[PDB]
Parts: C-alpha cells; structure tokens; sequence
C-alpha cells in the first residue's frame, strides 16, 4: 500500500452527550468563578469571615438610586 | 448642445383646456419657442438672487423675486412644505398625469401641534487657523456568542487592564493567570491583545503596550488553558513589541528599552513551551531576528530588540549568532567615541546596545576562553567587551565561593 | 505503471474553518505504526525487515519528523 | 467586523462602516544546546499525531509584522473572526 495508496484521515471526534454536558458545565462554572473573583478583587468587598478576601470574596452591596429598574426589567430579550 | 424648448405637443394639450379644437403645427411652434424663452429668462434671474444672496439652493422665493422683477403676477401657494408628486392615469387611449389633491377637516388645522419658536440671529467668534493649521475645537471639521456571564467577565477583565488603577489590574492579571475555565474566551483575548498592539501605530503608547505584554505573560502562566491554537496571533504581537522602532511617544525619555527585554523574555518563553519540530517556531523567530540584525540600515532600537531576543534565547544562539558580528561593535563605536554630532538620539540607543551586548557576551567569553584573560579585552573589539568579560569571570568566581 | 500510476519501488527512479486532514495517509501511517512496533524488537526477523525497510524506503521523507520525535522522546523516557 | 471581538479598538479609532544567510546556519543543530539534552545519571483510521496549525506551519505571518509604523501612511478598520474547529476545548 505505501507505494501508491492514500486515504485522508481525520481527528477523533468527541460526540458524547455526557462529556459535552460536563465540558460546557465546567467551562461555565470556571468562567463565572473567574469573573466574580476578578470583580470582587477590583472593588469594594465584603466577607463572611474576619479578613477573608482570598477565599470567598463577596462583591459589596451598592445601593441603587432607582432599584425597580435593575430588579424588574429583563436583560435578555 | 442645442436650443432645448418645451414640446410642441404640450401646447395642443394646453389649447384644449382653452377650448380651441384644432391648432395647426406652425402655431404650436410659435407658442413653444416663446414660453421656453421666458422660462430661461426667469431661470437665469432666479439664479441672480441665489448667488447674490448666498444660498446655492435656488429656493422658490428666488423665482418669486424674479417674477416680481419681470412685472408678471406672482404664483400663489408655493412656499408651503411640499415636494413633486405626480399620479399616472392610464385610460382608454389618453395618457396623462395629474395632482390628486387631498382634503383635511378644518378643525384639524386649528388644532395642529404648533412648531417651536425660532431663535434670533446672534454672533459667534472662534479661531479657524492659529498661525498655521486649524485647531481641534468642535466648530471645525474633524481632520459562538459569549453568554452574559462571560461577556461581563470579558468586559471587566479587559477594562481592568487599560490603566485606571494598578490594584484592579493586578487582581485582573491574577484572575487571568489562575482561573480554570477561561477557554471559550481565549480567542477574544487573543484578538484584543493583537489588535491592541496594532493600535500602537496610531498612538505610540508605551504604557498600554506594557499592560498588554503583562496580559500575555499572565495568559502564559495559566495551567488549564492551552495556547497552542492561538499562538500564531500572540507571536507577532510580542514581536511587534520587540523589533518595532518607535515604541515611545517621546523617544528620548520613555524607557522603551524595558518593554524590549520584557517582551524578549516573553518570546523566549513562548518558544520554549511551544516549539515543536512541526511548528518550527524557534527557528523562524531566530531567522527573523537574525536577518533584522545582520542587515544594515536598521535603527538602533530594532537592533536592540533583535540582540535582546537572540540573547534571551540561550547560550548557543549567542555563540553562533552574536559572536561572528562582534566587529559590528567597532561600527557602533564609530558613532559613540567619535562625533561630530552629539545631541542626536543615536548615542543613548547606541550605548544601550553596547551595554546589552557586553553584558550578554561576558558569560559567552567566560565559557570559551582561557581562565587568565590577560589582554583578551585588547584582543576584543574596543577593549571594553574584554573588561566586561574579566568582570564576568570575577562574578562567576564569587558565585562559586557562595556555593 | 499500475493502471497509470508509477510505483515507488527500487526499480523505479524517484464561519468555521474546514476540518483539516493529517499530512500522512492511513497507509503511510500503517507503515509507521507497524514499523515502530516492529522496531521495538519483539521478534528479530520483524526488526531486521523493518530496519531494511527504513534503510531503503524512498518515500520515508514526510514521515521523518514523526520518526525523529519517536526516537528522541523514546531515549529520554527510556533512560 | 466592527461589532465583533476588537470592537473596543474599533470604537476608540472611530471607524463606523457597518553566506551567513545560508539555510544551514539557521538549522537548530548548528545553533542549539542539545549538549544539555544528553542525560547522564537519570535521577490508522485516525492519525495518532495531533494536527498542527496550518497557518503557523505554512502561512507567511511575517507579512503582518511592520517594517515602519507611527511615521507611515497606512490605515485599518473592522476585520472578521473565524473560530477554527480543529482546536479542541472549543465547545462550538
């Protein structure tokens, strides 16, 4: 065959619903954890424990001037 | 080209509005060369109120000022806000166009919303040119989809590395370096970084380039994400930060020099972690650095970048690339020890190139020479590289004593 | 010639981006997997042919990165 | 694409439409530390090899590097994105 036989070949496709659900779930959890840690580190922060910024940082609660606009209104429409 | 008149068949139609049944063709020619003669005398006298009253529009008050000039009675009802509508009537052999006027109840003009009151003429002064070009005051002319969570994360992380404060930047870079799930946002970060390094050509901002290089250095330290599929975008961005010539806004005081050795260390890391024999990353990078260094006409900044990258690649690279062109130091010291021009910027860049060259060639001279090194400096170019090599041997002896 | 094609025997002289293919054929790599599993010397006649096959295959270029990488990587995790 | 990734750069810009050069010298056998690689006292239906980046391996990316710049007359405006599916770790 090597003398004159050629077939293209492709990469192994992962069409499994279990591992696709796991990949999408873990990527969503990791990006939302990274986003919330970045936003809690670069702003005012609260803490459930005394002087606890590295582990479980909370974004501090800011008051709105008009709170029904950020509560009741839909953001994806 | 020719004298253009209204058509003679347009006067048979007009003569039947009058009641004239049969009008011969010599009378219709007699009518249309007179009415198209009086149109051209009010077309050209309306243009004298369009030009003397500087308007370039020919409003309908220009024709009414010219009919007043030719003593003919005015045309009533052409100052209202209208346009050109026409309505085609097919018919059983009679083809024509008309207006199709409309009606309106009288109480819906008594109860229309009134327009806003006009303003009076006032004056305004502003500079148009100040001893030269125009100022940039506003009175002058000007010259697959990320989810909302990760869209917000992308927005906050990118706007934290633009330079409002340093602490949010450090937490954003410590987020990029140490999060597990930042894939699906790697192409956006690569596009952001490469386009931002490109935007340096419009605005020579050293600071934003240092911030983008610290963004790349933070992206490399992430254990979870693999930059193999996106390294073809980050390689020329760091290369642009190395071998471009104008990295500064004020060339003399801005330390473009550090964004040089920082990005050189970065590209040595990017071709240590990712160079494979299928990639040929390191050999291509060395070839670009080499043909930028050996080729003359290159500025001292880009030669500094080439020498910095080549010397951060390793010891054998400076053995087989830097050490053949050590005679080039003489061509450098042509423009350093010896003038006549001194107040140019070609001296600070030249002795920066000199200092980097002898700092990196001192351990290479310590590796491939005798231990004595009595007059190696004299044998070296300019006798300075040899003094640096003696200092390097002394430093190595001190390190051995510490060990 | 085999139905128009000249064989490489020693008696002869010489928006989503599309899913790419490896630069080796299935058979070009069947040769590889068989040659590498014969060259780890489970049987001596298998080795010796595989060594002669390496020594005189004309089309063994464009597979040579994968052979060099298999050698290099092997000695380092084999010492 | 003006509204795609790099929209921030596009908005900041304000664009709104839409013999020592012989090949051997550079071969890394003649330029590298393989002396360190020497270890003294160590103390098919689908191709096995992973596909490489055809653009890096083949394309002339060197043509996106700039010879001269701030003091030069060229211009740029919105450009597209492509999303290579050869790379794993990309959900779509």
């Amino acid at each position: 065959p090597h003398t004159y036989i050629k077939t293209p070949t492709y990469r192994e496709p992962v069409s499994d619903y279990q591992v696709l659900r796991e990949k999408a779930a873990s990527q969503r959890r990791d990006v939302e954890r990274a986003l919330t840690r970045f936003m809690a580190k670069t702003g005012e922060t609260q803490s459930l424990f005394k002087d606890d910024v590295s582990t479980f940082p909370l974004i501090a609660a800011r008051p709105f001037t008009i709170p029904y606009l950020t509560a009741l209104l839909p953001s994806e429409l | 080209l020719s004298n253009t008149v209204l058509p003679s068949e347009s006067m048979k139609v007009v003569a039947e509005s009058m009641g004239i049944a049969q009008i011969q063709e010599e009378t219709c020619q007699l009518l249309t060369d007179e009415v198209s003669y009086r149109i051209k005398e009010i077309a050209q006298d309306a243009l004298k109120f369009m030009h003397m009253g500087k308007r370039q529009k020919l409003t309908t008050s220009d024709i009414d000022y010219a009919l007043k000039l030719k003593n003919v009675e005015p045309l009533y009802g052409f100052h209202a806000q209208e346009f050109i509508p026409f309505r085609f009537a097919s018919g059983g052999g009679r083809e024509l166009y008309f207006y199709e006027e409309k009606e309106v109840d009288l109480s819906d003009i008594i109860n229309t919303p009134l327009p806003r009151v006009p303003l009076d003429v006032c004056l305004k002064a502003h500079w148009l040119s100040i001893e030269g070009c125009q100022p940039a005051i506003p009175e002058n002319p000007p010259p697959h989809e990320l989810s909302v969570e990760q869209q917000l994360y992308y927005k906050e992380i990118t706007e934290a590395c633009v330079g409002s404060c340093e602490a949010k930047r450090a937490e954003a870079l410590q987020s990029i370096a140490t999060d597990p799930g930042l894939y699906q946002m790697l192409p956006r970060f690569s596009t952001f970084i490469s386009e931002g390094v490109r935007v340096n050509v419009v605005q020579n901002n050293l600071a934003l380039l240092i911030y983008l290089m610290r963004m790349v250095k933070a992206l490399m330290d992430n254990p979870t994400l693999y930059l193999e599929k996106y390294v073809h975008e980050l390689i020329p961005a760091v290369m642009t930060c190395i071998v471009s010539r104008q990295l500064c806004l004020r060339p003399d005081v801005d330390n473009h020099w550090a964004l040089r050795d920082f990005a050189a260390r970065l590209v040595a890391q990017i071709c240590k972690h990712f160079s494979t024999t299928t990639n040929n990353i390191q050999s291509r990078i060395t070839k670009t650095f080499t043909k930028s260094w050996v080729d003359e006409k290159t500025p001292w900044t880009t030669r500094y970048g080439s020498i910095a990258g080549l010397a951060e690649l390793g010891h054998d690279v400076i053995k087989t690339l830097i050490l053949p062109r050590l005679q080039q130091e003489g061509e450098r010291i042509r423009s350093v020890l010896d003038g006549p021009v001194l107040s140019n910027i070609d001296r600070i860049g030249a002795d920066h190139v000199q200092s980097l060259l002898l700092k990196h060639c001192a351990p290479v001279l310590a590796k491939l020479r005798p231990p004595p090194d009595n007059q190696d400096a004299y044998r070296a170019e300019f006798g300075s590289l040899g003094p640096l090599l003696c200092s390097q041997v002394v430093k190595a002896r001190a390190q051995a004593a510490l060990q | 010639s085999i139905e128009g094609c000249q064989p490489a025997i020693p008696e002869n002289p010489p928006r989503l981006k599309p899913r790419s293919i490896h630069e080796l054929s299935v058979e070009q790599q069947l040769y590889y997997k068989e040659i590498t599993e014969a060259c780890v010397g489970s049987c001596e006649a298998k080795r010796a042919e595989a060594l002669q096959s390496i020594a005189t295959d004309p089309g063994l270029y464009q597979m040579l990165p994968r052979f060099s990488t298999f050698i290099s990587e092997g000695v380092r995790v084999n010492v | 694409w003006r509204y795609g990734p790099a929209r921030l750069w596009y908005d900041m810009l304000g664009v709104p439409e839409d013999d020592l050069l012989a090949d051997e010298n550079f071969l890394m056998v003649t330029q590298l530390h393989w002396e360190d690689d020497i270890i003294w006292d160590g103390e098919p239906w689908y191709s096995i090899f992973p596909i490489d980046n055809e653009d890096l391996v083949y394309g002339r990316w060197e043509d996106n590097i700039i010879w001269d710049a701030q003091a030069m007359p060229r211009l740029l405006e919105p450009p597209v994105l492509t999303l290579d599916p050869n790379d794993e770790n990309l959900i779509l």
